[PDB]
């Protein structure tokens, strides 16, 4: 429910670790449901579920082996558990219903989890998918600026420092003249391939999720 | 069989545990938190086990079984063996 | 021939002109159609329509109209960047069809035309609400780290510049020894509240649109 969006609001992104497609998950798994919106790179999404729609997703994939609506929620919270927040995580990224094929065991005999995601509409992405994502990218944005021009700063300090003395000290953490375009290009072309094919998403999780525990002001 | 699947994923942890549990409960062995409750009616002749938590009862595992038409039989047949390795272990000890 | 699809992820965000509340109504216009992805961060929109349709819903929607549609096809392609095309846009963000109404007006008899986005694909959605905005998210976020690399050189060049001699008189506008987790500290409980703007898309064109034209490769 709305407790679980505002959760999800807060707790950070962490991508769902299967090694497949670019499903970069955020994690809120707290009682009466959990939120694990996951997204494809190729289709969007807002799973905010509550444990009766936690349960019966859990059971539309399975076939034999089941459990209480609880017994589900918290048996899915103790699957993030190891290896999120029952360490096996797959998907179908063709699905317009992301049903993350969720493999977990635990008896030995097959078990089906799908962290179902409901297909979000153009007025639901804005819950999750845009006010956190492009908060914490526009507040990038303004971080990219402000180090730029107290690089800049800092750097005419420097020139003013060699001006007034000539001493060199250790060249390696030697800054060059620093150029926030140059710095944006150079960042385009090996970064690139990181940003533009997301693959893990890790680089974006444990590096935005400090901006992800403020970026919820909206 | 049906009583041996949907057992796991109510007592909700992982794989490796239940089936350990599972055996662990038809054979000797309970744990204090992974209790195998045993939840044998006698008359009835059903023996299950849950260990519940988490919001909601978590039925850990069940057994069920067809109650013998004459109980002393099996009874004398456990406790002769247990008399019989009395017996083995007492002269092989006098042996040793 | 899919271009439509191609050119809208690459689709350069313009910012539409309306005498409403402008949103992101951004769209490769081909001579075989277009796709306008209206992307404002609030609702996502999507004219998936080929030339021929949208020609003949001008000539239908012009009640006395004697003109080829090759005529509408330049009027279309005058909103290649959607500017203005023409009278002036106006949207209708209440839906999953966007009407962006163009009064095809020259001091005549009345007129009215407008555009119908009906439901965006969530594919070219992720196109550029998830992929390349994660991308662009990513590579916003390397960049302050690798910013903090260079924040944290020039922190200690002017810190080892200072202990080492020529150390500059002023002191009243020096900077005390700075690190990059200073500058983030303060960011995520100032900036990155008030940074996190989703604002009518004008925040999008404002600092997110280039890096996103960075990252449109993928």
């Amino acid at each position: 429910m709305e407790e679980l969006e505002q959760g999800l609001l807060m707790q950070p992104w962490a991508w769902l670790q299967l090694a497949e497609n670019s499903l970069l998950a955020k994690v809120f798994i707290t009682k009466q449901g959990y939120a694990l919106l996951v997204s494809d790179l190729q289709q969007v999404w807002h799973e905010q579920v509550d444990t009766s729609v936690v349960s019966q997703r859990a059971k539309e994939l399975n076939k034999r082996l089941t459990a209480p609506p609880a017994a589900f929620l918290c048996h899915l919270d103790n699957l993030l558990r190891p290896l999120l927040k029952e360490a096996t995580f797959s998907c179908d990224c063709v699905a317009d219903a992301l049903i993350l094929r969720v493999r977990s065991e635990l008896s030995g005999l097959p078990f089906y989890w799908n962290f179902h995601c409901m297909l979000a509409s153009p007025s639901l992405v804005s819950q999750h998918l845009i006010r956190p994502l492009m908060g914490m990218s526009l507040a990038l944005q303004c971080q990219v600026r402000e180090l730029a021009t107290l690089l800049h700063m800092k750097d005419l300090e420097i020139q003013d420092y060699q001006e007034s003395g000539a001493t060199l000290i250790r060249d390696r953490l030697k800054t060059e003249p620093f150029e926030e375009n140059s710095f944006l290009e150079q960042f385009m072309i090996e970064k690139l391939p990181e940003a533009c094919s997301i693959g893990d998403g890790k680089p974006f999780v444990m590096n935005l999720q400090d901006l992800y525990m403020a970026v919820t002001t909206q | 069989e049906s009583e041996i699947s949907q057992e796991a994923d109510d007592m909700a942890m992982e794989k490796g545990k239940y089936v350990g549990e599972l055996r662990k409960a038809l054979l000797s062995g309970a744990g204090p938190a992974d209790v195998y409750t045993f939840n044998f009616s006698k008359e009835s002749c059903y023996f299950f086990f849950e260990k519940n938590l988490k919001d909601v009862s978590f039925r850990l595992g069940s057994f069920n079984l067809e109650k013998v038409e004459n109980p002393a039989e099996v009874i004398r047949e456990l406790i002769c063996y247990c008399l019989d390795t009395i017996a083995e272990n007492q002269a092989k000890n006098e042996h040793l």
